[PDB]
């Protein structure tokens, strides 16, 4: 079915593989050729998770878990059963990651519009591959990547995290978090403020976008803008994203001690 | 480069803008301040006018005597000299009273006393801001979102730094006023109740932060994307839906299998904000007081 | 249910799914319900019902917007269905960017200016703008605007800015024959001697929608100037 308004952006082309060979909807998803790779390789990569669940023995999905090869078998492949279905199942995420982040690509070219929404996409996708491939293969074993389990996957971040003292001190870390909080309270605050406008008072009619900039000038003297707050908002999030995976390509690699000491840099100057 | 409209080609500038006036008491409005030409290629570059009123001047003397109640205490810390001060400003800590003083002012001003006159100055900067945050809406007749949303991360640090405390029994279970202490402090606080990533208020809160990531990222892009048909004027797409509003919602609909509106997408974005700092305080208000344990308290329960 | 601890992450869960489902059905006040490609309703709408109607005010006397209510384009669409199954592409039964389908589309907005806060036309030429003027950056007015075929469509005779936001959101160009066309600011490259439109060649400028005044732009002239703007990414694209 479609939007009521939808049928006349409904038209051919914008396709960067196959023509107008996938160039059709199904329901409300648009296919293109990356629509069938993504299904590909979501399904495999889901099926072979299927079966890492047989071998585990459970189907309780808080219990199943993928794990990557251990970490004697360094860079190389592996059994199925022995970190090999993670190896695989690695590949069909990156294959889905990177096909779901074309399929947008060709959704903007039929629609018109720029292309940063999969811009974006692509920071997380390096954040994941920063974690399952840049990180690993620097530091020479699979097995430095994370499981694939519900649980088992934050036992991986505090075993990583103890292993450098207090991840706190990490300075690239640090600045991660200031952007992730400055984001959550940007996004609170931009939600607040376009629903505060067009939800006014009782018995008021809608305000306008000058209301919006003199409330936060009565506020904090400042109003980034309309503009401004899309752009603070992509950069926040993004630059988050960014020095997360800086941290976490600078460990085990570049830095290899207790993250509390990389500090006296600075207490211990003469 | 096509053009990605992430920094200002062109700069205009007319009259300085004043605001709406509505029922804002103009008195307590400055002048306006410099036009920032480096803040323009990517925002406003109009700095001010601010509001000033009796809430405003509470809240700011209020604080600036918090940072002076720890600045002094930083100063004693280093023996009085800019040197050390300098060197370590990151290391100087100002601690609660220890759990023997338990909830009483009693603590002497160096071992707890000088914090619990911080955190007052604190408590009173911080609630004169919220009501700041609904006066600001009230006089321009607009919406009690902000205040609201903000009351949800008060919600978070008044559980840490009062509420939870008080609840314990001691003032010594709040947070301490330091750079690397406070982290210290958070570290501790895991460890002490049996791994926080099995609080399952903790594993929410950080659904909504990393959610609060996912979803700005995607609404700047969205925005970004169909700036090129006044995407960003949301108000008025709002009252009379566009093209911008139209390939938004296509874009994700045909993409993900549904969508949002230009108002909707505001209300998904306050309330995955608003819910970090919510569940977030859950959590940390239930440790210690009901479950001591985190991941013991996860494992029978299932 | 078993301490206060499991109570209140039972209570949450419930909490968040009525969220979900409110958060949801306010997200369906435009384009629903869903209708087939003929226009008809369908059949599944989902499990999540339409919103009950709300309504907002506009300022300045415009009225009220009530949603979600019937909807309707408010204007032909050109198109026409190819497959009786559905989920293939409609095919545009004329020029698509003359007949504003597909990624030249525009809505049939209200054609008002927006206003601002103080009722005054928020869009508005330097040239009727009290006190406006260039801060930063290239002054393009004066630069000739060149097309993705690298030939010259006219020249920048003024700036159409957004007078209480402060920002340049429209080039107007004059042609040829004398007459101007509004350029949205988004879909521009201005340079140190020129300002390149990679959306439109040289001779489809002529084709951007005029505007009834001189001084001022309509909410629907400025939706048919950037769709038909934005649609020469593709049907502009021989050319490139
Ligand atoms: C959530 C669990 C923990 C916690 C865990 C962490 C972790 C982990 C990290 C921080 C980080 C920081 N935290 Mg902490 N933090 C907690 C509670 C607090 C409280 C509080 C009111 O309770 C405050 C004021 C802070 C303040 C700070 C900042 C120093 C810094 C960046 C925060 C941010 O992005 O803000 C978003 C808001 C804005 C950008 C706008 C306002 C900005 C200013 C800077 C806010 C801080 C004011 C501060 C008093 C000024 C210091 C001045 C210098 C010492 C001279 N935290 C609780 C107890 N916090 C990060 C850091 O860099 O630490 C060194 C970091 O890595
Ligand atoms: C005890 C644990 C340690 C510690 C050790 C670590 C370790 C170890 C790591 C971090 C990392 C991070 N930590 Mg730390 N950290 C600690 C304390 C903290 C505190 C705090 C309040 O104290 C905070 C706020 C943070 C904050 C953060 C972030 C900066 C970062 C996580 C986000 C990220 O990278 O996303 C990036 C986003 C992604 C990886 C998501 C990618 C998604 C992909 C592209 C697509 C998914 C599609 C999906 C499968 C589709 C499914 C089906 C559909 C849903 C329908 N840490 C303590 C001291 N921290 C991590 C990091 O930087 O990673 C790079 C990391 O590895
Ligand atoms: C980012 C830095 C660290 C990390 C540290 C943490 C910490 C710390 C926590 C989580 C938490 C979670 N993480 Mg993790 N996690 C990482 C990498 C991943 C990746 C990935 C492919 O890169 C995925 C899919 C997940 C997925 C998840 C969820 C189980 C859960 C909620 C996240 C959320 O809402 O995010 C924002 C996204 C959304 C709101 C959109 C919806 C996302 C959906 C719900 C993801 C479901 C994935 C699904 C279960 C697995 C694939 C399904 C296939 C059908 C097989 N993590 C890396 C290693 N993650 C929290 C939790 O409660 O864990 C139990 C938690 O406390
Ligand atoms: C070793 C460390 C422990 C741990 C210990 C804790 C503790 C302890 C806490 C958290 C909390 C949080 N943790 Mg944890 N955390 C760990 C691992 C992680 C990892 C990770 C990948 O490893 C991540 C991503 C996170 C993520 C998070 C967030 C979801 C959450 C904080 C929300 C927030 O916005 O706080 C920041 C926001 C605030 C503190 C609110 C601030 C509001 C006040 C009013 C602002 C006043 C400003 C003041 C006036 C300054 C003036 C300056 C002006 C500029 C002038 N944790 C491990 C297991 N984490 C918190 C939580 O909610 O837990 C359930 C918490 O308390
Ligand atoms: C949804 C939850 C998120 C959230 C929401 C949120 N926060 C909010 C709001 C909202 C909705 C507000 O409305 C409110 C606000 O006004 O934002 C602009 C606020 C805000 N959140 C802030 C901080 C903050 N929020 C945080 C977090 C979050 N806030 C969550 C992630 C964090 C952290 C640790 O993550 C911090 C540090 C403030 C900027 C602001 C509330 C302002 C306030 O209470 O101020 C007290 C008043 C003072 C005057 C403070 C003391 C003064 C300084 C210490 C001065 C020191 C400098 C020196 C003296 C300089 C001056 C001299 C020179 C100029 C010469
Ligand atoms: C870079 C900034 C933030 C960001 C941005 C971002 N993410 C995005 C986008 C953008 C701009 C999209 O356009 C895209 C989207 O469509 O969102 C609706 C996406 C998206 N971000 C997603 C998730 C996600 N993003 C996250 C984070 C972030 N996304 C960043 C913080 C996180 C976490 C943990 O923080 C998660 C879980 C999806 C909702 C979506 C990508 C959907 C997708 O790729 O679909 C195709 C793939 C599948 C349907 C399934 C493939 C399955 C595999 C073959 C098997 C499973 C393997 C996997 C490794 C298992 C993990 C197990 C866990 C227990 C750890
Ligand atoms: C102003 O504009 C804006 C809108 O519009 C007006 C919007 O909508 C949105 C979009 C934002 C929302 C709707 C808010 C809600 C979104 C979140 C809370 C973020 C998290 C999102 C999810 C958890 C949804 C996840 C679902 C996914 C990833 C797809 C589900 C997959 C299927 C069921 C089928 C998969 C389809 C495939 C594999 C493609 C191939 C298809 C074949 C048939 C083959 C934004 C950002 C916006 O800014
Ligand atoms: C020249 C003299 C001027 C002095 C210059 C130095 C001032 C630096 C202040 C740092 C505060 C540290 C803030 C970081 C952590 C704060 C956490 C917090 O507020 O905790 C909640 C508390 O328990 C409930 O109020
Ligand atoms: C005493 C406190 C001093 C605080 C000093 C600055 C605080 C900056 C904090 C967060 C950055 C997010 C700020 C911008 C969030 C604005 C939300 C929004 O929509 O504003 C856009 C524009 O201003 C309307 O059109
Ligand atoms: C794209 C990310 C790469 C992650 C892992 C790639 C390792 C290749 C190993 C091949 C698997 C060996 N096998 C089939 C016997 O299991
Ligand atoms: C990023 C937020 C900080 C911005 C605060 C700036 C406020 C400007 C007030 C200037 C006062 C003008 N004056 C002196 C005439 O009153
Ligand atoms: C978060 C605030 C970031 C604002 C910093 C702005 C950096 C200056 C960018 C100048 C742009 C140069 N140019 C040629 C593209 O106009
Ligand atoms: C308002 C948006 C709704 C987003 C939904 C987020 C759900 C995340 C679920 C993570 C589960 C955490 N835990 C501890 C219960 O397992
Ligand atoms: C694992 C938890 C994550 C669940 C979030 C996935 C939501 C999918 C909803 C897609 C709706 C598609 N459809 C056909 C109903 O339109
Ligand atoms: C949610 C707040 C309710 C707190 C109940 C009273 C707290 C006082 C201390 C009780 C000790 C808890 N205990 C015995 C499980 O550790
Ligand atoms: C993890 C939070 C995201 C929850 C996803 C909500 C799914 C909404 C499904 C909307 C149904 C689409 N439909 C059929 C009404 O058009
Ligand atoms: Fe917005």
């Amino acid at each position: 079915a479609l939007l009521s308004f939808e049928r006349k952006y409904r038209v051919p082309g914008g396709t960067l593989v196959g023509g107008n060979l996938f160039d059709f909807w199904v329901g409300p998803f648009y296919v293109g050729f990356f629509g069938v790779a993504t299904f590909f390789f979501a399904a495999l990569g889901i099926i072979l998770i299927a079966w890492s669940a047989v071998l585990q023995g459970t189907w309780n999905p808080q219990l199943i878990s993928v794990y990557p090869p251990a970490l004697e078998y360094g860079l190389g492949g592996a059994p199925l059963a022995k970190g090999g279905l993670w190896q695989i199942i690695t590949i069909c995420a990156t294959g889905a990651f990177v096909s779901w982040a074309l399929r947008e690509v060709e959704i903007c070219r039929k629609l018109g519009i720029g292309y940063h929404i999969p811009f974006a996409f692509a920071f997380a996708i390096l954040a994941y591959l920063t974690l399952v491939l840049f990180r690993p293969v620097m530091m020479g074993a699979w097995g430095y990547a994370f499981p694939y389990g519900i649980w088992t996957h934050l036992d991986w971040v505090s075993n990583t995290g103890y292993t450098y003292g207090n991840f706190h001190y990490n300075p690239a870390h640090m600045i991660a978090i200031t952007f992730f909080f400055t984001n959550a309270l940007a996004l609170a605050l931009h939600g607040a403020l376009v629903l505060s406008a067009a939800n006014p008072e009782k018995g008021k009619e809608m305000r306008t976008p000058d209301h919006e900039d003199t409330f936060f000038r009565d506020l904090v003297g400042y109003s980034i803008g309309t503009l401004g707050i899309h752009r603070l908002g992509l950069l926040l999030s993004l630059s988050a994203v960014f020095f997360s995976a800086l941290c976490m390509i600078i460990t085990g690699t570049i830095w290899f001690d207790q993250w509390v000491d990389w500090w006296q840099w600075w207490v211990k100057l003469p | 480069a096509e053009y990605q409209n992430i920094f200002t080609q062109v700069q205009v500038r007319g009259p300085a803008d004043l605001g709406m006036t509505e029922d804002v008491n103009l008195a307590n409005r400055s002048g306006v301040g410099p036009f920032s030409t480096l803040l323009g290629w990517f925002g406003n570059a109009q700095l001010g006018p601010i509001y000033l009123g009796s809430l405003g001047v509470l809240s700011l003397f209020s604080g600036l005597m918090w940072f002076f109640t720890i600045g002094i205490w930083f100063w004693y810390q280093a023996g009085w000299n800019p040197a050390v001060f300098l060197r370590d400003l990151f290391f100087f800590s100002l601690e609660p009273p220890a759990p023997e003083y338990g909830l009483s002012f009693a603590a002497p001003l160096k071992e707890g006393g000088l914090w619990l006159i911080a955190s007052f100055f604190m408590f009173v900067a911080v609630w004169s801001w919220w009501g700041r945050t609904y006066l600001r809406a009230q006089a321009l007749g607009m919406g009690k979102h902000t205040a609201w949303a903000f009351l949800s991360a008060i919600w978070l640090w008044m559980v840490l730094g009062f509420i939870r405390p008080i609840l314990m029994g001691s003032w010594s279970e709040a947070v301490p006023y330091g750079i690397f202490s406070h982290l210290d402090w958070t570290n501790n606080f895991s460890l002490v109740h049996g791994n926080l990533f099995y609080n399952p208020f903790h594993g929410l809160s950080i659904a909504f932060l990393y959610g609060s990531a996912l979803l700005f990222a995607m609404h700047g892009a969205t925005i970004l994307a169909v700036s090129r048909f006044g995407g960003e004027r949301e108000l008025e797409q709002i009252a009379d839906r566009g093209t911008a509003a139209e390939r938004a919602a296509l874009f994700w609909r045909w993409t993900m299998g549904f969508n949002a509106t230009m108002e909707g997408i505001h209300r998904w974005a306050i309330w995955m904000a608003v819910l970090v700092t919510l569940t977030g305080g859950i959590g940390i208000l239930l440790s210690g007081t009901v479950v001591d344990n985190w991941y013991v308290w996860g494992q029978n329960h299932g | 249910n078993f301490d206060l601890a499991s109570l209140a992450i039972y209570s949450f869960w419930i909490f968040l799914a009525g969220l979900i489902y409110y958060l949801q059905t306010e997200n369906m006040r435009e384009g629903y319900p869903l209708e087939n490609e003929d226009g008809t309703p369908a059949a599944n709408q989902g499990p999540f019902p339409l919103p009950k109607p709300k309504t907002f005010i506009l300022p300045h006397g415009r009225g009220t917007l009530t949603v979600p209510g019937p909807e309707s384009e408010d204007r032909p669409i050109a198109l026409a269905r190819t497959a009786v199954s559905e989920g293939f592409p409609h095919a545009p039964t004329g020029d698509p960017m003359k007949d504003g389908v597909g990624p030249a589309s525009w809505v049939a907005r209200r054609d008002l200016p927006e206003l601002d806060g103080h009722g005054h036309n928020k869009i508005k030429p330097m040239k009727a703008a009290a006190g406006f003027h260039v801060s930063a950056g290239k002054n393009p007015i004066g630069l000739p605007v060149r097309g993705c075929d690298l030939e010259i469509a006219g020249k920048v005779v003024d700036i159409w800015v957004d007078i209480p936001e402060q920002m340049a959101r429209f080039l107007e160009v004059e042609l040829k024959d004398g007459s101007t066309r509004l350029l949205p600011m988004q879909m521009v490259k201005v340079q140190s001697n020129r300002v390149h439109v990679n959306a439109l060649s040289s001779d489809l400028f002529a084709g951007i929608p005029t505007i009834k005044s001189p001084t001022e732009v309509t909410l629907l002239e400025e939706d048919k100037i950037c769709g038909y703007v934005a649609g020469g990414l593709m049907y502009a694209a021989p050319k490139r």
